[PDB]
């Protein structure tokens, strides 16, 4: 029960003229495909070219890359006289629309398409063209040495060519993006006072409906909805409070202090069917000083503890992250060494499990992290 | 002899060009579309007297 | 609307910032016709920059 000491006003008048607002209709928007089709219409194609262009633009993703191979498109046309070279010509024509480089098969194609539209006066263009055309994995893997051998070029020219490479656009289709992203309103709040975490539902999201009972059946049915809503929010609050009580240590000391709890614990604690617990916690979030977390985030698997008990997979992931974050660049830690290092604190996880956790956290293996 | 004259030619006109098979026409369309052009444009006051 | 006392009976005075917006596709066609813009996007950019 506090008052927000700062905020943003809403741009509108407090009172509206008494006439009723018109029914909501909507408003059209321009996505990438709409722009591409608009440019297609104003382009001197034939009829078959226009059909192939429609089929191609249909299969362009949000980033502007062509998701299907050309065989799918030529099959989708449904004609037999049309060959694959016509599809190639139409695709090459489409790839030069605005933004330049859209509908590209892969990154190499996009970069080459963008590079082909420069002027010859550019200081280092042929070097960049050759590097993209032939030796790309060398630039990605940060070799900088065998690339010097193959290119037969000194340091300065290669550095400038790489500077030109990192000046292009790898996602040309995201210039025309969505207007404004959505945001989620939290359902419950967990504050702390008296050394304890208080749990309370969002007041700004829970109004009390006016009871329409004066014309009095219908009154009893209306009260049934009230009782159902009461029971629903009571169940939500009880489940959230029990979950917060179980995971007290995490709320204080952050990660590496969760407990391996499953739906059975909640079902036995609140005396309810586990299906109801699964139903109520789906697509609902809680706001903590640490962030916003889905109500189902605290359930996970476990691993055996040598001294006794179990360790949350979230704690293992956090420990792996913190161990990797403080490794030596000269000799990055490997999976077996990581397992050996963690097998001193009672953590007993197989090498396969460590690999799965590392893949989940999206960290490159040791050989790609060496400096 | 110039890019403009080739550009102004429509596809139906070049289809009926003798000794010019459809493969060559598709290749010409490919090389034009690579640079951002197409067959069937229309320009006024051509040639530019040069 | 203001008063123009110099106009002839069949004439009206139009601001050019309005005329640029109203007559835009005609401008696109005229720009493409004389070769100043080989593609639609080039003409759109040229009109946006107000060259």
């Amino acid at each position: 029960d506090t008052i927000y000491t700062a905020g943003t006003p809403s741009g509108t008048s407090g009172d509206y003229i008494d006439d009723e607002l018109p029914v909501y209709q909507g408003e059209t928007t321009q996505t990438l495909q709409d722009y591409l089709m608009w440019q297609v219409e104003l382009t001197p194609f034939s009829d078959t070219d226009r059909a192939i262009a429609t089929s191609i633009v249909d299969a362009v993703d949000e980033t502007g890359y062509l998701t299907v191979p050309l065989e799918d498109i030529l099959e989708s046309i449904g004609d037999e006289e049309i060959d694959i070279d016509e599809v190639e010509a139409v695709l090459k024509r489409i790839q030069r629309f605005d933004p330049v480089g859209v509908a590209a098969k892969d990154l190499r194609d996009c970069l080459l398409i963008q590079l082909s539209q420069f002027d010859k006066t550019t200081p280092w263009l042929e070097e960049a063209r050759l590097i993209i055309s032939d030796h790309l994995d060398l630039l990605a893997n940060h070799d900088f040495r065998t690339l010097m051998r193959v290119t037969r070029l000194k340091e300065d020219v290669l550095k400038e060519a790489v500077n030109l490479i990192q000046s292009l656009d790898p996602r040309p289709g995201q210039s025309i993006q969505t207007g404004e992203p959505e945001y989620v309103i939290p359902d419950v709040l967990v504050r702390k006072h008296n050394g304890h975490w208080t749990v309370e539902l969002n007041s700004d999201s829970i109004p009390r409906l006016q009871i329409n009972q004066h014309y009095a059946s219908n009154l009893q049915d209306a009260k049934w909805l009230i009782k159902s809503l009461e029971s629903r929010n009571d169940t939500l609050l009880r489940v959230s409070r029990c979950i917060v009580e179980q995971q007290q240590a995490f709320f204080e000391q952050g990660e590496e202090y969760m407990k391996p709890m499953v739906l059975a614990d909640i079902a036995q604690a609140v005396e309810m069917h586990e299906s109801t617990i699964s139903r109520v916690t789906t697509q609902k979030y809680l706001h903590s000083p640490r962030g916003i977390f889905e109500l189902k985030y605290f359930f996970s698997s476990h691993v055996n503890t040598e001294g006794g008990g179990e360790a949350s997979s979230t704690a293992i992931r956090a420990l792996v992250k913190k161990l990797i974050a403080a490794e030596n660049p000269a000799k990055p830690l490997s999976d077996s060494k990581l397992t050996s290092l963690l097998s001193e604190q009672g953590i007993m996880v197989a090498r396969r499990t460590v690999a799965k956790y590392r893949e989940s956290l999206s960290i490159p293996p040791s050989n790609q992290r060496k400096q | 002899h110039y890019i403009g004259d080739l550009v102004q030619r429509t596809e139906v006109e070049l289809l009926k060009t003798p000794n010019l098979g459809k493969k060559s026409l598709t290749e010409i369309k490919d090389v034009l579309a690579s640079r951002g052009l197409s067959l069937g444009m229309r320009l006024e006051n051509w040639p530019p007297a040069s | 609307i203001t008063v123009g006392p110099y106009l002839r009976l069949h004439q009206c005075g139009l601001p050019k910032k309005m005329a640029l917006e109203l007559f835009k596709p005609f401008i696109y066609g005229k720009l493409e016709l004389r070769g100043l813009a080989t593609t639609i996007k080039a003409a759109k950019k040229m009109v946006e920059r107000e060259e």
